[PDB]
């Protein structure tokens, strides 16, 4: 039905013109709007422009040439909107793309809309979207995770084939897991944070949500690489790895950490992912427990180092050069302090507190300081852990997604969302989330840690086990 | 954690909390600082705060980039005048 | 005198880069608000810093120049604060590892004796923008956010507004002899901020400290010293207690005044700019700025007392100001009659380009022309009361000597 097919057979179709750039956005549009009034995935949708600049699309050798995408709001689209899903961006008209936009459009892809997430991309569940939230589109009484909640839920009703989230603590991943749907967050450097509305600097990285393992290799390999506009962007070639993805390397080994045994899981979160792991050993892999001693303080660590750099970053929406201004202020002060009151929403909020607190002179050194230091503990335990193995795996989320309103009561619930999501991030370690199975008519995720620069790996095994469980003919919402 | 402690730190990031925001943010931020708390039981001293590995640190020559043309740099602009942004007076 | 005076500044001096610190806009003074400007300079979402090279470079050549030790490891760190001059919510500087630390100046008091004052630190940071007051509005120009500045921090080593004032010279001719800054007060190349305290002579402990900002010339530094060193005086003899804070000097009145604001600073929040890695600096690059460091003010005082046999009151003038030491060896090179030159280029032509306001880069009399004048003085093809009125002429015209001499009769 087009929008039903993937990159690969729309790539077959576009080469030999069997169909144009205008017609596969034309299917998405379609599908977009058979959805869109449930599930809510997008903030400005840009299906009209993209229709306008297929028209002139006409070097099909081009590797994304007639593809669409959708990009989380958080990324900087020129010409359009970025909110960041925020009452203090809206209305703020990107002046500049992002270097991976800037790389998608070079490539021939097509930017079909701005995605919904939590507000500056702080939570778990889309519901901090100071618009709207977002719906999972398997169960829409059903939170779709979050930040990346729009990224993950258009993928998964095919709205769009293959989309761009970013990643500070899980955000991609989580979604993925949520909805259903491939996620991938690569290591820390691998692509350029230019043009990213920073949330965590040390932590933050764009990654890519798929259907299919060769859809997020080729989007990946796309949007990756090094940028001079990027200080922390790794000088490293990037590995083919649409070309890499299919290989097999034999007597790979897989990690159980023990310490994880500890976790609080849902039990069909627990017997999906012990069948994930007994289907891998069949296939030959070698299973064996690590031990990561100090994983257990990643979120208290994480929600410190996460909310401290939040301030800092967000210390720039002041209603001075852009964005939202309060009406009424006697003084700059007021200014100020109104505009930033008003045009943030809770959890920033909270964090932006919390931050000013933890680099504040007298407790820098007991938070962040003391934080960057267990932070390196947590990356030793894994470098350590891989001398033994190859990737490390775990249920992407400790449950099934949960409903809407049932982690708003205390911020904190909504904090334990991440507890398997944040050593990534941490550990500056590139992380994927495959659909492993389907639980109670729900999407359940399984989590691989690849060592530092090792996304091939990830992706090879992703490749593999779509083989076997083909996950991408679940399409939510008939 | 006092009232006192949340008006001095919003102070400190610019928020004008709402009287409802304060009472929230007292207990809120209470029981986060509680939950966050399990750092002490580790031994640091002797471990190096976490950067990320880079062999030289990246520099960039002294030559101008062509700037933003300042239609775009100030479209998003509140308020601007002559080719400057606009704030109320400061002292 | 009961008391004794203990001063220590703050300066804050431009890189004399084409580019800012951490983007590709340019440094130039006087453009149109807000053209030299950018995503990453401008603070918008999403924009991130690349370090300038030349920044760097400069930086290390100037702590060098004042005999720090340079750290083979220093850190951008992220200052706080809101105001509409700083469009990030933060300055990115160096706070706990700073680029340099435990150098030192060399002031030549009048009275001929050599006094030393202590460079606790030079550390790298950006500028802010500037405001400009109308009406009940304030305009704000982010040209200048960005700009590349050498924060240069002093020891309590200073003693009297007089030396103050000639530690504020040496700073600046030597930042000029070693290229990295004009360092001109006027154009805003060189801040600086006073800090002062008063102490019972030959005491060891430290009286409370008053801060002057925004003093705009060297004279002025002096002048808002001067009172102020006064004024603790009376306040402390009238039994009074001298008050800790940050006063203003008005160069109308000559006097520093208390702020009717008693706002307190806030926390600045200190921590590593997690957008870049820690500033490497490599021992060879170091070695390579060393060997090939600029001749500095000190130096070039012996070589042309030496060189040359010129007096010290001599060589002091042409090395205190750079550029008549400049014109003067290219003229020596044209003719080398070193005692002739001297004498003409300090009592004659000085006086005669200051009386036409004319700056000895730009003087009509070219190096060439004062060698070639000064010759014909000493082959006695003229007399010196001849020469006195063909150099007033040069000036007045900018022909060669030998041209008015013909034209004239010799
Ligand atoms: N009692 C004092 N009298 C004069 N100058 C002082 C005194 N204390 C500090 N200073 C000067 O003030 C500047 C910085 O002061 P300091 O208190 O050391 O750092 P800061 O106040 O910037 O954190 C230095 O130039 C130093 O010499
Ligand atoms: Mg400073
Ligand atoms: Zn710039």
């Amino acid at each position: 039905m087009l929008w039903k097919k993937s990159l690969s057979e729309l790539r077959e179709l576009l080469k030999r013109g069997e169909v144009s750039p205008k017609e596969v956005v034309e299917s998405f549009y379609d599908r977009y709007n058979q959805t869109e009034e449930k599930v809510k995935a997008y903030i400005t949708p840009l299906y009209g422009k993209a229709l306008k600049q297929a028209e002139s699309l006409k070097e099909r050798e081009l590797p994304l040439f007639g593809i669409p995408i959708a990009v989380k709001d958080n990324i900087l689209v020129e010409g359009e909107k970025t909110t960041c899903a925020s009452k203090i961006l809206e209305n703020f008209v990107a002046p500049y793309d992002a270097t991976v936009i800037e790389r998608l459009k070079k490539a021939g892809a097509l930017i079909v809309g701005k995605t919904n997430l939590d507000e500056f991309a702080m939570g778990s569940s889309t519901e901090y979207s100071a618009f709207f939230p977002t719906k999972n589109p398997w169960d829409l009484e059903r939170v779709p995770g979050g930040s990346s909640g729009g990224s993950a839920a258009s993928v998964a009703v095919l709205s769009a084939p293959v989309s761009l989230g970013s990643d500070t603590g899980g955000s991609i991943r989580q979604p993925a897991s949520f909805c259903g749907v491939i996620g991938i967050k690569p290591t820390y450097g691998r692509v350029s944070r230019y043009g990213l509305v920073a949330f965590a600097s040390s932590l933050d990285q764009i990654g890519v949500f798929g259907r299919r393992t060769e859809d997020v290799a080729l989007v990946l390999e796309v949007i990756s690489g090094w940028d001079e506009k990027d200080s922390t962007s790794a000088k490293v070639p990037v590995p083919e790895w649409s070309e890499e993805v299919k290989k097999e390397v034999k007597g790979l080994k897989i990690g159980l950490p023990k310490e994880f045994f500890e976790y609080e899981l849902q039990p069909q979160v627990k017997e999906a992912f012990e069948n994930f792991i007994k289907e891998l050993e069949k296939e030959g892999f070698e299973i064996k427990e690590v031990s990561l001693p100090h994983v257990k303080y990643s979120i208290p660590t994480y929600y410190i180092i996460a909310p401290s750099e939040a301030s800092s970053n967000l210390a720039r929406y002041d209603g001075v050069r852009y964005g939202y201004r309060a009406k009424e202020y006697k003084d700059i002060f007021e200014m100020y302090a109104r505009t930033r009151d008003e045009g943030f929403g809770p959890e920033v909020k909270r964090r932006i507190m919390l931050g000013t607190f933890a680099l504040s002179a007298g407790y820098y050194d007991a938070y962040y300081l003391k934080a960057q230091k267990v932070r390196r503990l947590i990356t030793n335990d894994f470098l350590k852990a891989f001398e033994e193995v190859d990737v490390i795996a775990s249920p992407t989320t400790p449950t099934l997604p949960f409903k809407f309103g049932e982690r708003l009561e205390n911020p904190i619930e909504m904090y334990l969302s991440d507890i398997l999501t944040v050593p990534a991030n941490l550990a500056g370690l590139p992380a994927i989330s495959i659909p492993i199975a389907w639980k109670d008519g729900l999407p359940v995720g399984g989590q691989l840690i690849g060592k530092h620069w090792d996304e091939t790996t990830l992706l090879q095994i992703s490749y593999l086990w779509e083989q076997k469980f083909k996950h991408y003919e679940k399409i939510p919402l008939t | 954690v006092d009232r006192e402690w949340v008006l001095k730190i919003a102070k400190l990031a610019r928020l004008e909390l709402k009287e409802e925001e304060i009472e929230v943010f007292q207990k809120q931020l209470s029981d986060i600082l509680d939950f966050i708390d399990q750092l002490k039981e580790l031994d640091t001293e002797n471990v190096e705060p976490y950067i990320q590995e880079f062999e030289e640190t990246p520099m960039r020559e002294d030559e101008p980039h062509p700037s933003l043309d300042r239609e775009k740099a100030l479209m998003n602009a509140p308020e601007r005048k002559d080719g400057f942004f606009v704030v109320p007076r400061v002292v | 005198e009961k008391y004794e005076a203990v001063i220590g500044l703050e300066i804050h001096v431009q890189m004399d880069t084409k580019t800012k610190m951490f983007c590709g806009c340019k440094v130039e003074f006087g453009a149109e608000p807000n053209t030299n400007v950018c995503p990453v300079c401008l603070g918008m979402p999403g924009a991130l810093p690349i370090v300038n090279k030349r920044a760097v470079e400069y930086a290390i050549r100037a702590s060098l120049a004042l005999n720090c030790e340079v750290h083979e490891e220093s850190v951008f760190a992220r200052k706080h604060y809101f105001y509409p001059d700083l469009p990030k919510g933060y300055q990115i500087s160096q706070y706990e590892k700073p680029l340099a630390t435990n150098g030192w100046v060399e002031l030549n008091l009048p009275n001929g004796e050599k006094k030393k004052v202590r460079i606790r630190r030079l550390h790298i940071e950006e500028d802010a923008g500037k405001n400009i007051h109308e009406g009940d509005k304030t305009l704000v120009d982010l040209n200048r956010a960005g700009t590349p500045l050498m924060e240069i921090v002093t020891e309590p080593d200073i003693r009297t507004p007089e030396e103050a004032r000639l530690f504020l010279e040496k700073l600046r001719n030597i930042m000029r002899y070693a290229g990295v800054s004009k360092a001109d007060m006027e154009k805003g190349q060189l801040r600086c901020d006073i800090n002062v305290s008063i102490r019972p002579k030959g005491s060891k402990e430290f009286g409370t400290r008053v801060e002057i900002k925004n003093v705009n010339s060297f004279r002025f530094v002096q002048k808002a010293l001067e009172y102020e060193i006064e004024r603790q005086i009376n306040v402390v003899e009238e039994g009074g207690e001298v008050v800790q804070e940050t006063r203003t000097f008005d160069p109308q009145t000559g006097k520093t005044y208390p702020m009717r604001t008693k706002e307190e600073a806030e926390d600045y929040r200190y921590f590593p700019d997690p957008d870049l890695v820690p500033l490497k600096v490599k021992k060879e690059w170091i070695e390579e700025i060393k060997k090939n460091m600029p001749e500095l003010p000190d130096q070039r005082f012996e070589r042309l007392i030496k060189e040359y046999g010129l007096s010290e009151y001599e060589a002091g003038i042409l090395v205190n100001h750079k550029e008549v030491g400049d014109f003067f060896e290219e003229a020596v090179r044209h003719f080398k009659e070193p005692k002739g030159i001297v004498n003409w280029l300090i009592n004659d032509l000085l006086g005669l380009l200051r009386d036409k306001g004319i700056s000895i880069e730009e003087s009509p009399v070219k190096p060439e022309h004062l060698a070639e004048l000064v010759k014909l003085i000493k082959e006695k093809v003229i007399s010196t009361k001849i020469g006195k009125e063909v150099i007033k002429e040069m000036v007045e015209t900018g022909k060669t000597p030998s041209q008015i001499v013909e034209e004239k009769g010799l």
